[PDB]
């Protein structure tokens, strides 16, 4: 993920 | 006179007939609870206590279709008494059977014994990765039963007090009144609004979060919605709308019911609101009370507030007479304060009787009526 | 007797149901105090309502008569008042006196009223009366 | 709706009149209950007793003053045609 | 006479105690913050800096449990005097027994000295990955101590000037009022709704941010929601039912308190609003300067509207006259437009006379009824 | 008579000071959004169009403090006036100075011209990664300046008609009205309400989405909130209370304005529901002319609906007569629907009538009164 809101959500 | 004695035997009947439905109808619901949670940890839908649990809801439901049959066998027979008919086939309405039926097949839709599965094909929320599972048919008729919670409302209006009593009957007749059920929920909204706005929530609370938690369970790897907890919370702030979005279900079983909870929360909470802000508001003989005591308050107010006007003018009269500039100077903007003070409570005073007046205005009218007579 | 300040506080109520300042509260204002309260109370009820303190039947309620309906009255909770209440009630035709058979009819909501009604006619008058009933209650 | 409203504060009313008329019979029941064990020299019995009417007075006065203040309602709501009514006899 | 003496001072004494009681009170909670906000960074759990501060909630729980018991021993001997009775038995209830525990059990909770410790085991937002921390039991007493606020509900009953005062009591006991903590809280709404929404919202902002900081710090490596600061943006986007989701809560306790900030801001903010249209509302006395200046305005307008009316017409009848077709006919629709401008204008004044004489009907009746005395 | 002429000679010289007030404060807004929009893209701020365009918010702000300084001087001796005063010293109160000082300090705030910087670190969003900039200290100076916009109201209430109107002041003065900034406010709210609450969300939106966009883009590179589209989007959800949570700033400058535009938006909203839905209100002259017509259509429904009752009630005697027993059953059944028919438009009838004697019941007491004189 390049921005953390791809990070936050593909592992929530 | 003869159909007097007929009409409460009937409604007796009926009355009787409700309980006994509400009795099965809620006994399904909870060995429905009883077997769905245990059949997924405990034992498997394949073994013998889920072949003899689906059959105590299977049998309930079969006690349960026959009390509603034998429950509008005594409706027509007390249409056949009030309308003066011989025949029942006069009551025969196209109105009537589509709601028999539609009771009919609300009942009846319960988990069938045996071992079936369908294929549930899902796709994730946030990354919306497909994901598939041989899901049980027995979820997609354990839901619907909570439909027979409309029972309950049967059983409220029957059970009331006014619907029977000859007191009542009476005294609605001279009015007009009819004594359906949007009636007995009116009058529930006027004498317990805060109750029954607090227990219709709670009740949603609990059945709305065992609904996502049961529907979510199939597609949940990490007990995230799956767990109760999770789902208890899940359902909390979309009631109250605030819908954080760090949780949200997978599926569109646990959508519909966020999406039935939204609406539901967006009216009860202006709803609740509204109770809330209807029991924090002074009565009329509170207000005559309130109103009584700031009188008394506002002119021992008007006492102190003219006796700084003359205590700072007489002040500022022998400071002058002293030939002292700062000292009279420094008293005479104590006067103009004074002034000003006595003026805004006589302001207020002025006020609180325009009130006095304008709620004693129809009553004053009611002594000078009695003086005329 | 009572301290500085509850007699100062109690004379500014007096005061407050006594406009003229004559020392006795005429049952004109306490009327007119009534009705700038939003109640509107009959001559008849005013009259019941002022000599239920009135220790000496003058007709006007002094000082000391005002202090003891301020000692009934400062409690959140009076049994007097409920009592007399209680009587009322039990009291349909409005007599005064509660028959025998008012006392049997008020408790279906036979030996026992029977032993009610001989233990209250404690001048055995064959019926009962204010007084017995609060000699009952108490 | 206002007729709605005129039929349940005439319910209401019947209610709260047989409520009084059950708490108020309890005040004496337990006043005599009380006189009874008294009489007997039972002192934690008349003691009890004792709590139960000073209960039952304060359930009395419950049902009172909620009974005053729907009397207070219903002549609130019936009052500008009970002003027609006495309009009309002075003509 | 004898009895006003004894209630009189029984009631000073449990005023004092009250006073007392919220002294001890709210210094325990603040040595509770105290301590919370050192042990976690200044000094450990096992410092004789955390033995000599928890032992000042410690002894100050046992003065206010003593001034708590005293306290309702006042209460019972205002009880005897009041209803006469003469054993302290006749005043030992079901009901008054079981308050008395209750706020002995809630006054009682506090942090116990020494360093006793448990395994909390939480698990993060937006991961649900496991986190397991050794927490002092210490932080499970603490929040519990803000139940101590109950006490200041008593405090504003007691020092409240109408509960007392003779003046009040028999005033109000014409009118059958109950002089309770309910009747005082709508007093406050009525007088200052504004001040007692913006106290309560603002307090509620601090101690429930504190409350989520001081939970949200032992599952916390990234200094997200222990902050201060990251804890009021949080307490505030769901007061406000905003939820932006960014920052959620990774234990129960936040969650909890985050899920009270979003019941409480439901209706906080409605009724706030109903303040803030309420105080936006020209009073009765300033509706009527309103109106009678727009009646003068509205008169002002219809003599040039009208004036517009007869100056085209007669500028229409010039041209026509002169033989101009264009000119007349742009003539022509300005007649017609000022017909209608002076239509809307004249409208626009029936409807003000329509209020005008809506709002003086009844004090209108009050003048026939004296002239007719 | 003669203070009469130095009234209106004062309060002339004060609106004109309050307009040149404005379009100098407003003046140095528009070049600071100018200068801040620049400085960032075309030029840096150590060029030669930072210093000349500094400048003229420097030199605004020097004449705009003149006119406020001169300002209260006009006041200060309408004080002398009013209160026949001599000495401006008894016009110097505690309040007055306070006031005097505060106006100066918030019109003075404007970036200085010089290229003076500070070290900005944040923490971003959804990740809490350090960003440390290099900002220029004429951010936390140009923000502050919004604050000019308070002239806004001053001169509103100065430009008002009512406010220095004989006519009003005389009318007022029976009714013992206040002029002051609070009687315009709530005199806006009823005339226009509608317009107040549009031109008040227009504003606040241009203006907080800029703030949100200046002060949120130091710690920027995507090009998220840092844009004027991305700021006005990340604003209006905050106004409607959404909360998407897809954009929050990173900054505490945009996340104060995010929680100021989420109060003001749960309020404003609540204000336009209001207004929205007393504008769909039937006025009283037009609820006359509905339920007049009401009354009309129910009249016909009635003779239309007793009509189908005899209509059937003789089908069926004919069918009876003519011995067809399925046809005689339909019949019947079609005259018990007919019967309810009639009874349900009945009722509904009675109802509309109980509707307009409601309504027309003080009118109908006034035509009484007026028959007893
Ligand atoms: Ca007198
Ligand atoms: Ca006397
Ligand atoms: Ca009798
Ligand atoms: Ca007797
Ligand atoms: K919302
Ligand atoms: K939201």
């Amino acid at each position: 993920p390049e921005t953390a809101l791809c990070a936050r959500r593909c592992q929530q | 006179l003869g159909a007097l004695r007929r009409r409460r035997a009937l409604f007796e009947k009926r009355k009787r007939l409700s309980d006994y439905a509400l009795i099965f109808g809620m006994f399904g619901i909870v060995v429905m609870v009883i077997e769905t949670e245990l059949s997924w940890g405990a034992y498997d839908k394949a073994s013998l206590y889920s072949l003899a649990l689906k059959c105590l809801i299977s049998l309930s439901t079969i006690i349960l279709l026959g009390l509603i049959i034998v429950y509008h066998a005594r409706e027509i027979q007390l249409f056949m008494v009030d309308n003066g008919a011989d025949d029942w086939r006069i009551a025969m309405t196209y109105e009537r059977i589509f709601f028999i039926c539609l009771e009919i097949l609300v009942c009846a839709i319960h988990p069938i014994p045996g071992n079936y599965t369908f294929t549930w094909t899902a796709r994730l929320a946030f990354s919306y990765a497909p994901s598939t599972t041989t899901a049980d048919v027995d979820i997609i008729l354990s839901i619907p039963m909570f439909l027979r919670l409309y029972l309950i409302a049967r059983v409220m209006l029957l059970h009331s007090k006014l619907f029977t009593d000859a007191s009542s009957r009476s005294i609605g007749a001279l009015n007009k009144i009819n004594f359906n059920t949007r009636f007995v929920m009116k009058t529930l909204m006027t004498i317990c609004p805060g109750t029954v706005l607090l227990v219709f929530s709670i009740s949603l609370w609990i059945i709305a979060a065992w609904t996502v938690r049961a529907c979510e369970r199939y597609h949940d790897q990490q007990d995230v919605t799956s767990n109760f907890l999770g789902a208890m919370w899940l359902i909390s702030i979309t009631f109250l709308s605030i819908g954080y979005g760090d949780m949200v279900p997978n599926t569109y079983c646990g959508k519909g019911v966020c999406l039935l909870t939204g609406i539901m929360g967006a009216g009860c909470t202006a709803l609740v609101v509204a109770v809330v802000a209807r029991k924090l508001e002074l009565t009329k003989a509170e207000k005559h009370v309130h109103n009584f005591m700031m009188d008394i308050q506002y002119t021992k107010e008007m006492k102190e507030s003219a006796a700084r006007v003359l205590q700072e003018a007489w002040m500022f009269y022998k400071h002058t007479r002293r030939k002292e500039s700062h000292a009279a100077r420094r008293h005479q903007r104590k006067l103009l304060a004074a002034i000003n003070a006595f003026r805004q409570v006589r302001l207020k005073h002025r006020k609180l009787r325009e009130q006095v007046n304008s709620m004693v205005d129809i009553s004053k009218m009611h002594m000078i009526l009695y003086d005329l007579q | 007797q009572l301290t500085e300040e509850q007699i100062a506080e109690f004379k500014e109520a007096f005061s407050l149901f006594d406009k003229d300042g004559d020392g006795t509260i005429t049952t004109k204002e306490l009327g007119t105090v009534m009705r700038s309260l939003g109640q509107n109370p009959t001559e008849a009820e005013l009259q019941d309502m002022i000599n239920e303190v009135d220790a000496d039947g003058n007709g006007t309620i002094d000082f000391p008569e005002f202090l003891t309906m301020m000692a009934r009255k400062m409690k959140d909770t009076d049994s007097e008042e409920e009592i007399r209440e209680a009587f009322r009630v039990f009291d349909k035709d409005g007599n005064g006196y509660i028959s025998a058979a008012e006392l049997r009819h008020v408790m279906t909501n036979d030996e026992e009223v029977d032993e009610m009604i001989r233990e209250a006619d404690i001048d055995g008058d064959g019926q009962v009366n204010y007084e017995e009933f609060v000699q009952m209650m108490t």
